[PDB]
C-alpha cells in the first residue's frame, strides 16, 4: 500500500506527501543502529580485529581496485 | 474451543467482562454513550495530524471535521446493522447461561428496541469525544507532542 | 495481434519513417524493441520524481491496467478447494474473538463458486487487458500527436 | 417389524484435551450429531477434526457437527478395530433422531423391506431431451 | 431433493456405490432384474453432499447411478459453521 | 464554436475535471485547448461529426441534449406502456415472423435512409457552402436553385451539374458548386474525407433497394413469397443435402437463442467492416489528420 | 460552481444512500 | 448524575428510522455545504490555476 | 525470490559498484537514483525494466546475442 499511495499522490502533483526521505520520512533505524554497532566493533567489542568484519558497516572507506569499486558504505 | 492463558485467566475475564459490551446489566443507551465516548476523543489524532492539511493552520478543524463524519458514517453502518439483524418484536438473541451454569437474562442490546438505542448512544458519545479531543488540544495544549 | 498490426503501420506511415516498419516487421525482436519499448517512452514519463505531465492519467491507467491484468491469474490459477479451507479457519476466528462475537454474519461465508471464479477471473483479465492497451494506444500516439 | 432404534442415553465421552475442531455456533442454532459406540478395551485412536484421543471401556459418546464427520470415523472405527456404532442427529429443542444403520442392519447388504426411492427404470441413454421438459417443473430425470 | 440422486435399471448390483457414500445417501434393496437379484436405491437424498465418487465407481456401460446438482442447503454445502 | 474557426490546431474537448484530490501542479498541467481549469481532450471524434452534418454552434447542441432527452423519456414510457393488460402483444404477434420483416426491410432500414439523405441536401449540404438552414427558415431555400421539378420531370441529369470546386474551403462559399447529388469518388481535397455530394447520393440509392427488398413476404394481401414455402422447396435432388432446409422455419421461428444468435454473427461482422471502411475512407470532415482520434 | 455541489453528490451521497437501500433489500425476510 | 444527564440529551437521535433520515439528508447537505463553501487555499481545484497554459505538439492540437 | 534478486541488482549498481575517478570521486553504475525512484512502482518500470532493459533487447549481432534470443525464448 504504501508504494500504491506514494505512486498516487506522485501522480496527482503532491511530492510532499509520498512517503521518501525528503518527505514524510520513514527511517529504518533498528537496521541503522546495528550498522553503526559493527563498524566501532573494532574499538572495544572486538579488540583483536583490525578492522570490521565487512566494509558494508555504516563507517570506514572504499576498496578500489583497478578503477572499479570492491565495496563501500552501504546506506 | 480451548482454554488457555488468553481465553481465560483473572485478569482477562475481569478486564472484559466490565466494559461496556459486556456489562450485561446495564442501560444500552449508555451502553452506546460511553462507547461512542472513548472512539469518538480517540480518532481525532491521525486526521488533524496525518490529513492533508497538517501543515496548514485549519490541521485543528480539518481533523475534527474529518472524525466527526467517520463518527455519522458508523452510526449509519450501525443503524443499517439494526435494522437488518433484528425485528421489532423478536427477543434477545444473547446467551443467557453463564460459565457456571447460572441463567442469567438476555442482553437488552440483542434487541431491535435495545441496539436502536445504543446507536442512540454510540452517535452522541462520537460527536462529544470528538469536540473534547478539539477542546483540550487547542486550548490547554502545552504538554503534548502535536 | 489486429490491432497492433494497425496502430503500428499507421505510426511509422504518419512520421513519414515507413522504412522502420518495414524491416523491424520481420522479427519479433522488432516488434517488441521498436513497438512496444520505443514508442512507450513518453508514457511512461507521465510522473516521475522530477515532476508531471498531462501524461500522468495515462501513466496511471497503464499500471492500474497491469494490476486487475495481474490479479486476474488469481482466480484461474489458484481453485476453489483451497480458499475454501482457508474460509472456515477465519470463521472459526471471528467466532471467539472478544468484542467480535458481538457481530454475526446473517449469510454464511463460502469461496466463490467454481464457475463463478472462471467467469471473474476472466473479468479481470479482459478489463487489464483493454486498459493497459488502451492507455498506452492514446498516450504513444497523442503524445507526439504524429 | 423389529426395527425399534436405540435411544441415545446420556454416558461418558473419551478423554481428549480438546481442540479447535469441535462444534461451533451451528450447533446452538441448527444441529450436531453425537456417535455411541462401545469398547472393550482403552485404546488410542485420531478423531477426524485432527489429533488422538483415548477411548474408554464400554459405552462411550462424542459430538460432531456434520454427517461427514460422524461416518468418517465410523468407517474407521468399524475397519480398524472392529466395532459397533450407531449416529443420531441433535435439534436445538432437544429431540434426537436415530440415523446411521437405520434398520439396525449397515446400508451394504440388503433387508427385506426397505424401499425404492430414486430410481428409473431404463437406461441412462433414454432421457428426454431438454426441449420436452421446458415451461414445467420437470426435469429430464424426474 | 437437494441434490437429485437417479439409479437406473443397469445397475448390476454390486455395491459399490453403496459403499463409497462418504454420507449414507444410498443403500441396497432387493430386486429380481440381475444375477445378483439387488439393485441400488437412494432413499436419503438429502444429506448427498454432490461428491461424484459415489459414481465414480460404478463399472457398466455409461453409468448406473447418476447425481444431478440441484439448490444448495446448509448441509448440502457442507457448513460446518 | 472554437474548435470551428481551426479543426487542425485546437484539442477537441470532452468536459471539465473537478476532482478535489488535484494538488496545484496537476491542475496547471490538465488546463489545455484554450479552457480556464483542467479538461479532459474528446479523442471519441465527436467534433468532426457534428461540423459534418452540419451543426455550427453551440444552442443547437442544446436543443440536441433535450430532443434525446425527451426520446429517453417517450422510450421509457413505453417500456412500461406495454406491461399492462391490454396493451401486451399475444404470442401470435411476435411470432410474426413475415410482417415483421416487410417494415423492418422497408421502413426501418428503408425510410430511415431515404429520410438522412433528405437532412444531408438540405442542412448538411447547404451549411458547407455557407447556407445556415434550421427549423426556422427552412421552408425558404431551395436545395438546388430550380428544386423540385428536374426530378418529376424525368431529367435528374441537372443535380449533378456544378458540384463543389477542387479549391473549396468546408465552411464558405468560396468554389462552393450547386450540385446536390453527384458521383465523383475522390476525397475532399482540404478537408481529407469523402465528398458530402456522393454520401447524399449513396443514402439515396440504398433507400431504394430496401424498400423494393421489403415487399417481399406476405402479410395480409395475397402476394409475396412465404418464407417457410421458400425453405420447403430448396431440396437439392440426389440427396447431398439431405432433406435440405425442410422444417427450419419453425426451428428458427421458436427458438430465441436462435435468432439472437444470428442477429450477433451478422452484427459481428458489419462492426469489423466498419472499422476497416472508416480508416480508409475517412467519412468525417478533419479527422484524417487528428491521428489519436 | 456547480461541479463542486454535483460531484460530491454522486460521488458520496447518491452511493451512500444507494449502497444501504440494497443491502435492506437483498436482507430481507419474509 | 451522568446517567440522567446522558439520557435526556441522546433521546432524540435513538429512533432508529429517524435516525437514519437524519444522518443521510442532514450529511448530504453539510457535504455540499462544506464544498461549496471551502476556501480556494485550501482546495487546489476551487481556485483556478492562475497560470499560463502549455502548448501542445505540433501547434496547438 | 524474483524481488529479492531484483532488490539486490538495483541496490548495488546504484549505491556500491560504478568506476571510480582517478581524483577519488566515484560515479556509480546508474547515478545512484535507487534512493528516490524505487519508492513509486512506476520507478521500478522506467528506470529499472525500461531502462536497464537496454542491453539485453539491442543485443542482436554481437556475442551478447544469444542472451537476446533467450531473453524472448524465456517469455
Ligand atoms: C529475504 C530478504 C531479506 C531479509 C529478510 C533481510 C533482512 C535483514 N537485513 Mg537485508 N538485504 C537484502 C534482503 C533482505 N534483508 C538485500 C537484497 C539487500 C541488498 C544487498 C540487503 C542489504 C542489507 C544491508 C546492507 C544490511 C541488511 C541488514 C538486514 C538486517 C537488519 C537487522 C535489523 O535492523 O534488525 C535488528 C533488530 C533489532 C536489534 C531489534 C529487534 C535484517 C535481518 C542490515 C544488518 O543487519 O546488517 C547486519 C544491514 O546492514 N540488509
Ligand atoms: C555481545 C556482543 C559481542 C560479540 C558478538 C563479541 C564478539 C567477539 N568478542 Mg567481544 N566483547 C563484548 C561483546 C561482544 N563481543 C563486550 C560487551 C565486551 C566487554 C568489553 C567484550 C570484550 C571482549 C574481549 C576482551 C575480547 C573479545 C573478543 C571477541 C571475539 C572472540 C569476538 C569477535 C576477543 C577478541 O579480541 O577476539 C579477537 C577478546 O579478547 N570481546
Ligand atoms: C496515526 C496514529 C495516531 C496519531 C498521529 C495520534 C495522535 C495523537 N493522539 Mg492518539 N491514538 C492512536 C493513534 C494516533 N494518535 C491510537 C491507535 C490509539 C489507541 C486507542 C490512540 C489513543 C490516544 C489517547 C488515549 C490519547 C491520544 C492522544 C493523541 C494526541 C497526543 C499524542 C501524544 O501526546 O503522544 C495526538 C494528536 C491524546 C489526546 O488527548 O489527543 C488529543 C490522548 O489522550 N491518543
Ligand atoms: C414502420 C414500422 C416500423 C418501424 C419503424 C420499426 C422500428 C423498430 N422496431 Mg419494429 N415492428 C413493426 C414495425 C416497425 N418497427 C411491426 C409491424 C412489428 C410487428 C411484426 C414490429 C415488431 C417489433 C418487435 C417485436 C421489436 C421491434 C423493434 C424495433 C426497433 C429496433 C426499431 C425502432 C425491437 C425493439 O427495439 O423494440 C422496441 C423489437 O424487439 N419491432
Ligand atoms: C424523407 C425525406 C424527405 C422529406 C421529408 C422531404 C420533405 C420536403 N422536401 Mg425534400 N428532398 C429529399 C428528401 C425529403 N424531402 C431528398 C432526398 C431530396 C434530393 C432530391 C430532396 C429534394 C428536395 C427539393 C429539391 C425540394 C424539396 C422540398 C421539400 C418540401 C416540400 C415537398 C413537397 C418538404 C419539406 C421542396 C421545398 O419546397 O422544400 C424547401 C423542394 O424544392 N426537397
Ligand atoms: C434521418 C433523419 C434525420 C436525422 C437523424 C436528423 C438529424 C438532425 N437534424 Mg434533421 N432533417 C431531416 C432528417 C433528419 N435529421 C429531414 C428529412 C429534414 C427536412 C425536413 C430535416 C431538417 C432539419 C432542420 C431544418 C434542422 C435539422 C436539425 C437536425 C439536428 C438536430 C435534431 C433536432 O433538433 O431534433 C429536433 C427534431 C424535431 C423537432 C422534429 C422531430 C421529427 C420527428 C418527431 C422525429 C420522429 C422520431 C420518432 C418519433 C422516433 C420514435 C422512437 C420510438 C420507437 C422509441 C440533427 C443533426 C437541426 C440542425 O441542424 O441543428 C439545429 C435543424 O435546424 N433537421
Ligand atoms: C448518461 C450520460 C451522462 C454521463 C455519463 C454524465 C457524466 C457526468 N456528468 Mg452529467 N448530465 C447528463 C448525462 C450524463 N452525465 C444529463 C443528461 C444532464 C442533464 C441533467 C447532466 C447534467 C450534469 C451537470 C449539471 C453536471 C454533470 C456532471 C457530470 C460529471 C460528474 C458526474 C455527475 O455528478 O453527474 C451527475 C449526473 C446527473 C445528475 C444526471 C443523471 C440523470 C460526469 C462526467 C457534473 C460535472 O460537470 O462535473 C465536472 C455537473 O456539474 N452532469
Ligand atoms: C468520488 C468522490 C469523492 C470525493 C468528492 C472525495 C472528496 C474528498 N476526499 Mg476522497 N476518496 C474517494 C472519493 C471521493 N473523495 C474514494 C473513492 C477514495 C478511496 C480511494 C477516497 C479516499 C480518500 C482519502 C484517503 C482521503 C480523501 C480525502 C478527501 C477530501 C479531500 C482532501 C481535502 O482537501 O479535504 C479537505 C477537507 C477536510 C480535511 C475535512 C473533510 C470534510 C468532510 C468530508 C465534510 C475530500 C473531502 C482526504 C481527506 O480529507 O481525508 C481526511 C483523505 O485523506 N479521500
Ligand atoms: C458457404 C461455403 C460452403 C458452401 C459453398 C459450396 C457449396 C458446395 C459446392 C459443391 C456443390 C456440389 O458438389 O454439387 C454439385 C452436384 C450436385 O448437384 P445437386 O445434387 O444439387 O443436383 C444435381 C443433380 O443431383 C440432379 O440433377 O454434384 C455433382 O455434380 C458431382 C460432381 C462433383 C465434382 C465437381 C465439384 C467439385 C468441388
Ligand atoms: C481470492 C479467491 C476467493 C476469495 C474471494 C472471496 C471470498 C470473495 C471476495 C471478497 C470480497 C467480497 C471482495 C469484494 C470486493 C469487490 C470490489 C466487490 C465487488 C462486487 C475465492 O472464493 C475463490 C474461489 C474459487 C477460485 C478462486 C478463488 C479466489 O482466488
Ligand atoms: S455424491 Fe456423495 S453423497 Fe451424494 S450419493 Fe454420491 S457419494 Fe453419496
Ligand atoms: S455402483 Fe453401479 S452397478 Fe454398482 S451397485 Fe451401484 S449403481 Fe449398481
Amino acid at each position: 500500500g504504501l508504494y500504491i499511495h506514494n505512486d498516487t499522490m506522485s501522480a496527482l502533483g503532491r511530492p510532499q506527501d509520498m512517503f521518501s526521505d525528503t518527505a514524510i520520512q520513514l527511517q529504518p533505524i533498528f537496521a541503522q543502529w546495528v550498522q553503526n554497532i559493527h563498524a566501532t566493533a573494532p574499538g572495544v567489542t572486538a579488540p583483536g580485529a583490525t578492522t570490521s568484519t565487512s566494509l558494508t558497516w555504516g563507517g570506514g572507506e572504499l576498496v578500489a581496485v583497478g578503477g572499479k569499486v570492491a565495496l563501500l558504505p552501504i546506506p | 474451543s480451548l482454554e488457555t492463558p488468553v481465553t481465560s485467566s483473572p485478569l482477562v475475564a475481569w478486564y472484559l467482562s466490565n466494559l461496556p459490551a459486556y456489562r450485561t446489566a446495564v442501560s444500552p443507551l449508555l451502553r452506546g454513550i460511553e462507547v461512542g465516548l472513548a472512539h469518538g476523543y480517540l480518532l481525532v489524532g491521525p486526521f488533524a495530524l496525518t490529513g492533508p492539511l497538517r501543515n496548514t493552520p485549519v490541521h485543528g478543524q480539518a481533523g475534527t471535521l474529518g472524525a466527526i463524519g467517520l463518527v455519522s458514517i458508523l452510526s449509519v453502518c450501525l443503524t443499517m446493522y439494526g435494522v437488518a439483524s433484528f425485528n421489532e418484536g423478536e427477543p434477545s438473541t444473547a446467551p443467557v447461561l453463564t460459565l457456571t451454569g447460572r441463567k442469567k437474562e438476555a442482553d437488552k442490546l440483542q434487541t431491535a428496541e435495545g441496539w436502536s438505542q445504543f446507536t442512540g448512544g454510540f452517535f452522541f458519545g462520537g460527536v462529544s469525544g470528538a469536540v473534547w479531543a478539539y477542546f483540550l488540544l487547542y486550548v490547554l495544549d502545552l504538554p503534548y507532542f502535536f | 495481434w489486429v490491432t497492433f498490426y494497425w496502430h503500428w503501420k499507421h505510426i511509422t506511415l504518419w512520421q513519414g519513417n515507413v522504412s522502420q516498419f518495414n524491416e523491424s516487421s520481420t522479427y519479433l525482436m522488432g516488434w517488441l524493441r521498436d513497438y512496444l519499448w520505443l514508442n512507450s517512452s513518453q508514457l511512461i514519463n507521465g510522473y516521475n520524481p522530477f515532476g508531471m505531465n498531462s501524461l500522468s492519467v495515462w501513466a496511471w491507467m497503464f499500471l492500474f491496467g497491469h494490476l486487475v491484468w495481474a490479479t486476474g491469474f488469481m482466480f484461474l490459477i489458484s481453485w476453489r478447494g483451497y480458499w475454501q479451507e482457508l474460509i472456515e479457519t477465519l470463521a472459526w476466528a471471528h467466532e471467539r474473538t472478544p468484542l467480535a462475537n458481538l457481530i454475526r454474519w446473517r449469510d454464511k461465508p463460502v469461496a466463490l463458486s467454481i464457475v463463478q471464479a472462471r467467469l471473474v477471473g476472466l473479468a479481470h483479465f479482459s478489463v487489464g487487458y483493454i486498459f493497459t492497451y488502451a492507455a498506452f494506444l492514446i498516450a504513444s500516439t497523442s503524445g507526439k500527436f504524429g | 417389524g423389529f426395527v425399534p432404534p436405540q435411544l441415545d442415553p446420556s454416558t461418558p465421552s473419551p478423554i481428549f484435551g480438546g481442540s479447535t475442531g469441535g462444534l461451533l455456533r451451528k450447533a446452538q442454532v441448527e444441529e450436531f450429531y453425537v456417535i455411541t459406540w462401545t469398547s472393550p478395551k482403552e485404546q488410542v485412536f485420531e478423531m477426524p477434526t485432527g489429533g488422538a484421543a483415548i477411548m474408554r471401556e464400554g459405552p462411550n459418546l462424542l459430538k460432531l457437527a456434520r454427517k461427514e464427520q460422524c461416518l468418517a470415523l465410523g468407517n474407521r472405527l468399524r475397519s480398524k478395530y472392529k466395532i459397533a456404532y450407531q449416529f443420531y442427529r441433535v435439534f436445538p429443542n432437544g429431540e434426537v433422531q436415530y440415523l446411521h444403520p437405520k434398520d439396525g442392519v449397515y446400508p451394504e447388504k440388503v433387508n427385506a423391506g426397505r424401499q425404492g426411492v430414486g430410481q428409473n427404470f431404463r437406461s441412462i441413454g433414454k432421457n428426454v431431451s431438454p426441449i420436452e421438459v421446458k415451461f414445467t417443473g420437470k426435469n429430464s430425470f424426474d | 431433493m437437494s441434490h437429485s440422486v437417479k439409479i437406473y435399471d443397469t445397475c448390476i448390483g454390486c455395491t459399490q456405490c453403496v459403499r463409497a457414500c462418504p454420507t449414507d445417501v444410498l443403500e441396497m434393496i432387493p430386486w429380481d432384474g440381475c444375477k445378483a437379484k439387488q439393485i441400488a436405491s437412494a432413499p436419503r437424498t438429502e444429506d448427498c453432499v454432490g461428491c461424484k465418487r459415489c459414481e465414480s465407481a460404478c463399472p457398466t456401460d455409461f453409468l448406473s447411478v447418476r447425481v444431478y446438482l440441484g439448490p444448495e442447503t446448509t448441509r448440502s454445502m457442507a457448513l460446518s459453521y | 464554436e472554437s474548435w470551428i474557426q481551426d479543426p487542425l490546431h485546437v484539442r477537441p474537448i470532452a468536459h471539465a475535471i473537478w476532482d478535489p484530490h488535484f494538488g496545484q501542479p496537476a491542475v496547471e498541467a490538465f488546463t489545455r485547448g484554450g479552457a480556464a481549469g483542467p479538461v479532459n481532450i474528446a479523442y471519441s471524434g465527436v467534433y468532426q461529426w457534428w461540423y459534418t452534418i452540419g451543426l455550427r454552434t453551440n444552442e443547437d447542441l442544446y436543443t440536441g441534449a433535450l430532443f434525446l432527452l425527451f426520446l429517453s423519456t417517450l422510450s421509457l414510457i413505453a417500456s412500461w406502456l406495454h406491461l399492462q393488460p391490454k396493451w401486451k402483444p399475444s404470442l401470435s404477434w411476435f411470432k410474426n415472423a413475415e410482417s415483421r420483416l416487410n417494415h423492418h426491410l422497408s421502413g426501418l432500414f428503408g425510410v430511415s435512409s431515404l429520410a438522412w439523405t433528405g437532412h444531408l441536401v438540405h442542412v448538411a449540404i447547404p451549411a458547407s457552402r455557407g447556407e445556415y438552414v434550421r427549423w426556422n427558415n427552412f421552408l425558404d431555400v431551395l436545395p438546388y436553385p430550380q428544386g423540385l421539378g428536374p426530378l418529376l420531370t424525368g431529367q435528374w441529369n441537372l443535380y449533378a451539374q456544378n458540384p463543389d470546386s477542387s479549391n473549396h474551403l468546408f465552411g464558405t462559399a468560396q468554389g462552393a458548386g450547386t450540385a446536390i447529388l453527384t458521383l465523383l469518388g475522390g476525397f475532399h481535397p482540404q478537408t481529407q474525407s469523402l465528398w458530402l455530394t456522393d454520401m447524399a447520393h449513396h443514402h439515396l440509392a440504398i433507400a431504394f433497394i430496401f424498400l423494393i427488398a421489403g415487399h417481399m413476404y406476405r402479410t395480409n394481401f395475397g402476394i409475396g413469397h412465404s418464407i417457410k414455402d421458400l425453405l420447403e422447396a430448396h431440396t437439392p435432388p440426389g440427396g447431398r443435402l439431405g432433406r435440405g432446409h425442410k422444417g427450419l422455419y419453425d426451428t428458427i421461428n421458436n427458438s430465441i437463442h436462435f435468432q439472437l444468435g444470428l442477429a450477433l454473427a451478422s452484427l459481428g461482422v458489419i462492426t469489423s467492416l466498419v472499422a476497416q471502411h472508416m480508416y480508409s475512407l475517412p467519412p468525417y470532415a478533419f479527422i484524417a489528420q487528428d491521428f489519436t482520434t | 460552481n456547480l461541479p463542486s455541489i454535483f460531484v460530491p453528490l454522486v460521488g458520496l451521497v447518491f452511493p451512500a444512500i444507494a449502497m444501504t437501500s440494497l443491502f435492506l433489500y437483498v436482507q430481507k425476510k419474509k | 448524575l451522568q446517567s440522567k444527564f446522558f439520557n435526556t440529551f441522546a433521546a432524540p437521535f435513538t429512533k432508529r428510522g429517524l435516525l437514519l433520515k437524519f444522518l443521510l439528508i442532514g450529511g448530504g447537505s453539510l457535504v455540499a455545504y462544506v464544498s461549496a463553501s471551502a476556501s480556494p487555499d485550501l482546495l487546489p481545484i476551487k481556485k483556478g490555476p492562475q497560470l499560463p497554459p502549455t502548448p501542445g505538439p505540433r501547434g496547438k492540437i | 525470490i524474483s524481488v529479492v534478486i531484483f532488490h539486490f541488482s538495483w541496490k548495488m549498481q546504484s549505491d556500491v559498484w560504478g568506476t571510480i575517478s582517478d581524483q577519488g570521486v566515484v560515479t556509480h553504475i546508474t547515478g545512484g537514483n535507487f534512493a528516490q525512484s524505487s519508492i513509486t512502482i512506476n520507478g521500478w518500470l522506467r528506470d529499472f525494466l525500461w531502462a536497464q532493459a537496454s542491453q539485453v533487447i539491442q543485443s542482436y549481432g554481437s556475442s551478447l546475442s544469444a542472451y537476446g534470443l533467450f531473453f524472448l525464448g524465456a517469455h
